């Protein structure tokens, strides 16, 4: 989530090969602590896994089939 | 003491026979025209972040 924008944003935060780097990059390491605990935000699994969750989807794609059929029996 | 005599080594307190004047020049630190440590904080300074 925050990590997703955080990749593209930590991207060009780097400033040349000069010691201009670490003067900001130590605080960036603090940001790395912060994101290290952002990993804790995603510490547990919800629905199983792709594609096993996708298998659940296709399972619904079979489960949708009766739904499109029994109405034909309305009369 | 609470300790076994047999496992002990006479030691020395650097922080004792020192002049207050040099005491400060060993432990005390400030932002007053100092900030010399930042030369060592490497790698990563902050810098100074926020209070704390």
């Amino acid at each position: 989530t925050l990590l997703r924008q955080g990749i593209r944003q930590l991207k060009e935060k780097v400033s040349k090969m000069e010691p201009e780097e670490m003067t900001v990059k130590e605080k960036k390491s603090i940001i790395e602590i912060l994101k290290a605990r952002i990993a804790l935000k995603k510490a547990f699994l919800k629905m199983a896994l792709s594609e096993s969750n996708d298998t659940v989807v296709k399972k619904e794609d079979v489960r949708e089939s009766p739904v499109d059929t029994f109405m034909e029996n309305a009369t | 003491d609470g300790l076994d005599a047999t496992l002990v080594e006479y030691q020395v307190f650097d922080s004792l026979r020192l002049s207050t004047k040099q005491f400060e020049k060993k432990y005390r630190i400030d932002l007053m025209e100092d900030r010399s440590l930042s030369l060592y904080m490497e790698n990563s300074i902050e810098n100074d972040s926020s209070v704390q």
